């Protein structure tokens, strides 16, 4: 198991959060959360939409 | 083989257990419908400590849901995972709670205690050998305390040889919503200390502070809080489920956790909590885990143990680690604050490493703690109790229920006895 | 909308 | 800035423990042994045995 | 003939053991199936394995060991490992309940029901065995299940079988690292129980094992796999006289007779000299003199004792590989001339030399060096009493403030036995001091 | 039997209080000896100066 | 290995620190995005002295920006390198300074010192071993001096074994804009000499004169002035991170610089400054560097040391040089003006040579000076204090803050002690 702490292990460091659309990030992962709000701006956009028509 | 059955009590536990179970199901790869997707052999091996085998590879949750208001169960039953839940496990009453502790403890419980006892012993006979049980409820909740205090009292005697895990949330110090809640809290906690061996204390305000601190998403749901606390509850349970050279038994933990019986209140602690850009700005290393792992801001349970002293500390590490980094980090933290622990015991650290990373991240950990910070908690409930009982505010309900002030006299004396119990060891 | 279906007991199940 | 205060405070020969405090040097004597003031008696011993 | 039996109590004692046969199976060329190539080595079980494995007419090398455990997890995963076919199924004794780090639990609650079954294994192993010089006991002092169960089994095997050797091997408690505060409880409990019965108890401490790794092996991040590797070649070296011959062969009986000076104390210290990294072996040279200097360098010992803070009684060196009588005898003669090393005035000679022709081999996918000449240093000195001296002031306080006693008394024990162990210990230092006085 | 007795109501009083005489650990024991060396008050284990937006005296609910 | 963490203090320091960090980033060749472009091995080796390594080949700066007004950090954030700075390090308050020393020293800092201590110790725990710290601020700055005196004090007891390097700019002697600045300067400088060990003295007017003398470009920007001080502050730091036989430790230098504890104030000096045509008119030789190095038109710190004598002189040469040139140049200057040194110490010169040239020019140098030319500085500030304390003008604010006239009395006496101290040692 040569790896352990290799001298260049950072080059081998793969983030857990390369992007929001990543396969490994599942529900059991706290990094993938659900109260996180990309919808916040979407709420903002549609709050403007609804308010106007209201 | 040794397994666990869960109890979902109180209307909070209705959200608590619901989120708690679905995290487990999503962790182990079972569909909402129930037909398990065979994907991981190891989680295929040890599901029987919590779930039984039904027809066609459906893994039934072994928990019993009890409440009074049907609407809560209906939403729980009609939730994303109520179909995996059993109406066999749905026991309830046909009366209104009123959020009265005595009603659920003397009036409403009396005709439901027989029914729930029959259900649980049937589930007890369904399984072979248990470690014990665990309970999602609250100390300040009308039904949950009322049913919980009843059930903890009864479950003590028939199986006096198992693990009586308890999980209760402490209401917000700034506002309790319910004004008789401190009466309900004092009534519940008086019996709680007499029965329980393990207890988790959780506060909503700190979770909101954590939301302000690392979540940084302004507006979460209470379910989002449920998701956080479930992960802590999941993390402690990952010990038993998963392989790796870590000693998982709560009794293995309990003997290392508490030196004297009266210490049953234990506080949680969790590992990497991250913000918007910092997921890709974090060098995920055991040091920075450990630094964040021991942060006064990383605390969520009751209040800052900066005020008090550290009696026993136990951190379980989930992921691909090694015995040495945790060893030196244990040295580093020991040298960092050698005085900040109690001189009563040296080497008060208990470490475990789970080699199986969670599903979504690799480097993770959980903490269970017992420090001298709970004095802030029951001091608050004390002078609360003083002011109301001094002029017996909100009392005719319980006398109408048949409750007398003498019951409270030993309740406060028992609590104030525990007040002496902490410091005189500590100071 | 509350699916008031399971609430029905046997004498009152419809 | 300790250096200035100790000399500006008055007493030149601050006893230096060993150094004989000259009968003229003793200036502002510390307040009588008192716990409430900033001369709690615990310190008073320490200088003496020193 | 010339054989022995291995017993592994506790999940601490198992992974270290699992490495041993993983190591052992290579030098014999054992295939994971349990069968040799087309080469003819099978029989009724009589070849190099006859002292180690049982490759009878069935043709399957059956290890002569019983693993005893209390938790199915770790024992089952190795029953799903790679050599699980080799291992006899019920030899790998497990349990469904733990001792919860309690000595007494495994010693009283669960010990009675389990020991008979392994005693059944013991005698069925005993009846097939022929010469069975002794046993190989691998345990741990800070044993959650190792501590209590090892003591009880050692009681029953001692009372029924008292005429052979009992070889004990446990990880010594870390002087400054404690993963459990109940560890001092059962550790001294184990020691006082084991003083009057154990034949030869050998200890080791993992911190100094780690210290070597980034010293000369240059590994800042080793593992159990490496940790079990280093202790694994240690027991391989002591068993080299068994598997291979040499200029002279030595046996456990000679070890016990020559090592332990006086009763009670039978606790020597092991060391392995040619510990070095891969390349560090390359551009340098190995000979007897420097390794004879290295073997006695104070920082190469695995127990946190300063040899100058003690005095030597016994020292046994086991030379495995290509060595000659000429260099070694002059080298040790120069050693006897050394002034800093302080053997007790009692012994003019205190050196037991073992010469084995066979060079130690590397393991495929390993991290050891390329050793042509190796030596194992089993030594006993008076610098060891500090370890128990460390433990007693650790124990005297916590017993006076009696932490966690409510568990032990709550499960059915009392304080008199805890009272016994301390003067059992307190005698040990004063005895170590009276003998330490010349 | 002793009972707590507080002062009247204020407006800019804080809810809570810290009292570092009993809220210091680095010098925890040290401040303890002077607690009796002066004898101000130890009394009940569990006292504060500000319960919630309320005043009292030094004598903790005695 | 030993490293350094920087503090970006005051509203000028925010401005200054932005330039100093981008100069370092450009010097080492990191893009403004953060993806380091591997070009020089030596700068690849010795960046950990200042920058920690983030994910993806990103070298996170180990500096902390602190202020009160939201205008600055956003402009700093919206700069070409604000993306490289961490919002974790962006700590600030929600009030206006008023350019008040006491508010920054007693009122506003008090609820902010707690957080900044946490940030630095988190950064301190992130590192292993430090030489010390360096701080960028101004002596007459309202918040920089207000917090700086606080912050230097806190790190004094926290780590009394490190480098308390300070980088401060004195305002313009002819006029100071801030009328209470001499009060701010005199109050702040009192605590500095107690706590500081190193002090760089920089004045704006000299930079304008340097702009008049060698820049010759009429209208620069203030950042261009920051470019100069960043180049100089980088130049002194070139010693540590570059190879070559020069002993770089500030302690190595400080013991060569400080014969007596009260010697804290040191003046900078720099090497070739070139005008429009002189780039193609200059034959770069060690002699002409040395002459221009010791030019009265080359100074930028305070004023002419012609008025006094020279206590200690130390110049570090950056580029491809050798002893034989510096030796004779060192001999020549001693033979040039032997008498202008003090008879107290002979051979007051300390020489270090950095073999690694800068990026753009080959032969360069920096100078740090101790000459008796600071007396004019604090005797200047002396009359101002008296000219504003005789009728206690502009004093009502600080009494409302909680300042009393006695605090002034010892403070000025402390500087007055320095007046004799500098005078008596030389005169
Ligand atoms: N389910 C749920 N419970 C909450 C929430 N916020 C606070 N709680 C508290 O959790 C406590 C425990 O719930 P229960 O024990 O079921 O309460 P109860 O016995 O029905 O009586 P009540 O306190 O009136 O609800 C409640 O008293 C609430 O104060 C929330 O968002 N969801
Ligand atoms: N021998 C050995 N010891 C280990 C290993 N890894 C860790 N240890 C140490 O050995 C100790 C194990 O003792 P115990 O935990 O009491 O083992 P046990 O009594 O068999 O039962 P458990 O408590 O379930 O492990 C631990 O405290 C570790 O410090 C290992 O691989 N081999
Ligand atoms: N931004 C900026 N500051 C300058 C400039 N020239 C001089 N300064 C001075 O640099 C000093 C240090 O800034 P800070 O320490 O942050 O000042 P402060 O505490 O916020 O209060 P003030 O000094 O009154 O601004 C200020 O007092 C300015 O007078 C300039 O060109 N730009």
């Amino acid at each position: 198991e040569f790896d352990l702490s290799d001298p260049l292990a950072l080059q081998k460091e793969l983030p857990a959060r390369i992007s929001d659309n990543d396969m490994r990030n599942t529900i059991s992962g706290m990094q993938k959360f659900m109260g996180e709000d990309l919808n916040f701006q979407e709420r903002r956009r549609f709050q403007k939409e609804q308010s106007r028509e209201w | 083989m040794r397994e666990i059955v869960h109890l979902q009590a109180g209307q909070c536990g209705n959200q608590i257990g619901a989120k708690f179970w679905e995290v487990i199901s999503d962790e182990h790869g079972i569909d909402p419908t129930g037909t398990y997707h065979g994907d991981s052999d190891l989680q295929l091996e040890r599901i029987n400590v919590y779930y039984n085998e039904a027809t066609g590879g459906k893994y039934v949750p072994r928990a019993v849901l009890v409440d009074l208001e049907p609407g809560t169960m209906d939403s729980v039953r009609s939730g994303p995972f109520g179909q995996i839940f059993r109406p066999d496990n749905f026991v309830f009453g046909q009366s209104g709670a009123g959020n009265n502790w005595a009603k659920g403890h003397y009036t409403e419980g009396a005709e439901l205690v027989d029914s729930v006892l029959d259900v649980v012993r049937k589930e007890a006979e369904s399984c072979d050998c248990l470690q014990g049980f665990q309970l999602t409820h609250s100390l300040g909740g009308g039904t949950g305390s009322g049913m919980g205090t009843l059930l903890i009292s009864k479950i003590r005697e028939e199986y006096p040889d198992r693990i009586m895990n308890t999980f209760s949330v402490v209401p917000s110090p700034k506002v309790s919503d319910t004004v008789v809640e401190p009466y309900n809290a004092t009534l519940s906690v008086h019996q709680l200390v007499e029965n329980t061996d393990e207890t988790y204390c959780i506060d909503n305000e700190a979770l909101y502070d954590i939301c302000f601190r690392t979540l940084k998403l302004t507006t979460p749901t209470y379910g989002d809080l449920n998701h956080l606390v479930s992960a802590t509850m999941s993390g402690v349970t990952t010990c038993l489920r998963f392989p790796g050279q870590l000693n998982a038994d709560l009794r293995k933990l309990a003997v290392n956790m508490v030196p004297f019986p009266r210490l049953h209140f234990f506080m949680p602690g969790f590992a990497p909590l991250t913000s918007r850009g910092s997921q890709q700005y974090r060098a995920l290393t055991v040091p920075e885990l450990t630094q964040q792992m021991f942060d006064a801001k990383n605390m969520m349970a009751a209040c800052d143990p900066r005020h008090g002293r550290y009696l026993t500390v136990a951190a379980v590490f989930r992921g691909r680690m090694s015995m040495k980094e945790v060893d030196e980090q244990m040295l580093n933290v020991q040298n960092k604050n050698s005085s900040y622990f109690v001189e009563w015991i040296p080497n008060n650290v208990k470490t475990a490493v789970c080699d199986i990373p969670p599903r979504g991240l690799k480097m993770s950990a959980t903490f269970i703690g017992n420090s001298t910070a709970i004095q802030e908690l029951f001091k608050r409930i004390s002078e609360q109790f003083t002011a109301m009982f001094r002029r017996k505010a909100f009392l005719h309900w319980y006398t109408g229920e048949g409750m007398d002030e003498m019951e409270f006299t030993e309740a406060e004396s028992n609590m104030n006895d525990l007040v002496s119990e902490y410091q005189q060891y500590q100071d | 909308r509350k699916n008031c279906s399971f609430s029905t007991p046997v004498p009152l199940s419809l | 800035p300790l250096d200035k205060v100790l000399e500006q405070a008055g007493r030149h020969s601050w006893v230096d423990i060993t150094r004989p405090p000259t009968p003229r040097t003793q200036g502002l004597k510390t307040p009588p042994p008192d716990p409430i003031g900033t001369y709690t008696p615990a310190c008073a011993k320490a200088l003496f045995e020193a | 003939m010339r054989e022995c039996i291995s017993i592994h109590v506790g999940q601490a004692g198992v992974q270290i053991g699992n490495a041993c046969w993983e190591l052992y199976c290579l030098e014999h060329g054992i295939q994971p199936d349990g069968q040799m190539p087309s080469d003819k080595t099978i029989g009724g079980g009589d070849d190099s394995f006859n002292t180690f494995f049982s490759e009878t007419g069935a043709g399957k090398h059956v290890p002569r060991a019983v693993f005893v455990d209390l938790e199915p997890t770790v024992v089952d995963e190795v029953r799903t490992g790679t050599y699980r076919q080799l291992f006899h199924p019920e030899q790998l004794i497990t349990g469904k309940e733990d001792a919860a780090n309690n000595y007494a639990r495994g010693h009283y609650t669960i010990g009675k029901e389990i020991v008979d079954l392994v005693l059944d294994r013991i005698r069925k192993l005993a009846d097939l065995c022929t010469g069975l010089q002794g046993f190989l006991i691998f345990h741990s002092f800070g044993g959650g299940t190792g501590s209590g169960f090892a003591s009880l089994l050692m009681e029953r095997l001692s009372v029924d079988y008292g005429k052979k050797s009992k070889l004990e091997f446990a990880i010594y408690p870390a002087p400054q690292v404690s993963t459990a505060v109940v560890e001092p409880y059962n550790s001294i409990l184990t020691t006082h129980t084991t003083l009057e019965h154990s034949d030869c108890a050998f200890m080791v401490d993992n911190e100094a094992i780690y210290d070597i790794c980034r010293r000369n092996l240059d590994i800042e991040r080793p593992t159990y796999t490496n940790l079990n590797r280093l202790i694994g070649q240690i027991v391989s070296s002591i068993t080299a006289s068994l598997r291979f011959d040499g200029a002279l062969n030595v046996d456990l009986t000679e070890f016990q007779t020559n090592l332990v000076p006086y009763p009670r104390i039978h606790f020597p210290l092991a060391t392995y000299a040619p510990v070095i990294s891969a390349e560090k072996a390359y551009h340098e040279q190995l000979s007897v003199a420097e390794i004879t200097n290295a073997c006695f360098e104070p920082a190469n010992q695995m127990v946190k004792c300063d040899p100058r803070h003690g005095k030597y009684m016994a020292c046994c060196m086991l030379y495995r590989g290509d060595v000659v009588p000429k260099d070694v005898n002059a080298a040790i003669a120069t050693i006897k001339t050394k002034r800093t090393i302080q053997f007790v005035d009692w012994c003019p000679t205190g050196f037991k030399v073992g010469i084995n022709y066979q060079p130690p081999t590397v393991v495929p996918g390993g991290d050891l060096a390329k050793v042509q000449r190796a030596v194992c240093m089993l030594s006993n000195t008076t610098a060891i009493a500090e370890a128990w001296a460390r433990l007693d002031h650790k124990f005297d306080l916590m017993y006076a403030k009696r932490a966690f006693v409510h568990w032990y008394v709550g499960e059915g024990m009392e304080e008199g036995e805890f009272s016994e162990a301390r003067e059992d210990l307190a005698a040990l230092e004063k005895d170590y001091e009276e003998v330490g006085v010349d | 039997i002793h009972l707590p007795r507080f002062s009247l109501k204020q407006g800019m009083i804080p809810t809570r209080y810290v009292m570092p005489w009993k809220e210091n650990m680095k010098f925890r024991n040290v401040n303890l000896q002077q607690a009796e060396a002066c004898g101000i008050y130890a009394g009940p284990l569990e006292d504060s100066l500000f319960w919630g937006y309320s005043e009292r005296l030094c004598h903790g609910e005695d």
